[PDB]
């Protein structure tokens, strides 16, 4: 047992709340099993995604947001962490710019692990092409033919 | 480098500032 | 010097088209810069656009591809790779389809690496906000507090 | 496993078969 102003609730709820927005944006296939809730936490997830949409309107953000370098992610969002709350108040929108910074460092490491995921496939897939299709490739007179193919 | 460590001060200010706003 | 028979010429296309292709569909924020090209290779790249666009439109093709385990995927590229070029025949429908089956990799690979990146974030997140928030968010009654300050 | 490989081989007639009717 234990109501919302119990640690464990708190730590529950905040979870949920957390990983419901992150998935959220990170949506924007290969989609994400949402996170079942009951109608309060509907509730909040709702005004959360729109504060959300709101601080994405708000370019002087993004542009610093994408300056950033996330070589050391963890540092960075500690750093941040530390810095927002180091003048001693607390408030609900900083909690929720909280947690809107931590969905951005998903997109952003998301953003570099997508070009080494390519480089990597490509490596294998010109590998493949070169030890057992080129010969084939040549006796058509390399890529001009695929536009022979292809009409043009 | 040290202008990362700027551009981070920076995110933070600004971050906290959004916060402070979100209210009325 | 070497004209599009050449070894090199055919390598150097290849990679320019199959990173064209991947980066293309993997668009569908954070983009990618483009891959400069002349026009031959922008036709070529067009066509390649349009086959691709076709074969998502094959649900039979769609449902296997996500069915199957990509956690080696490596060893799943090599595998779908030799077994379509094991007859000895050569196409080019089949170098095509080849270039299709790089780019839902990468797909795939992006995929599992998404909730990884989360679990992660969120990992840091909840542990700042338990050691630094949670006596605030406890003074405001827990999250339903949030509630109260959305207005609901 | 042992099925993962049919999938496989499934994968690899289908792209097979849809590359050699990409011609007409």
């Amino acid at each position: 047992g234990g109501g919302p102003t119990s640690s464990e609730q708190i730590m529950k709820t905040g979870a949920l709340l957390l990983q419901g927005f992150i998935q959220d944006r990170a949506g924007r296939e290969l989609a994400l099993d949402p996170v079942p809730q009951d109608a309060s936490t509907k509730k909040l997830s709702e005004s959360l995604k729109r504060i959300g949409d709101e601080l994405d309107s708000n370019m002087e953000l993004q542009r610093m947001i994408a300056a950033v370098d996330t070589d050391s992610p963890r540092e960075v969002f500690f750093r941040v962490a530390a810095d927002m709350f180091s003048d001693g108040n607390f408030n609900w929108g900083r909690v929720v710019a909280l947690f809107y910074f931590a969905s951005k460092l998903v997109l952003k490491a998301l953003s570099t692990k997508v070009p080494e995921l390519i480089r990597t496939i490509m490596g294998w897939t010109l590998d493949f092409l070169r030890e057992r299709l080129l010969g084939w490739i040549q006796d058509q007179g390399g890529w001009d033919g695929l536009l022979s193919y292809f009409g043009t | 480098s040290e202008s990362q460590e700027d551009i981070i001060r920076n995110i933070a200010r600004h971050l906290a500032q959004v916060g402070d706003s979100m209210d009325r």
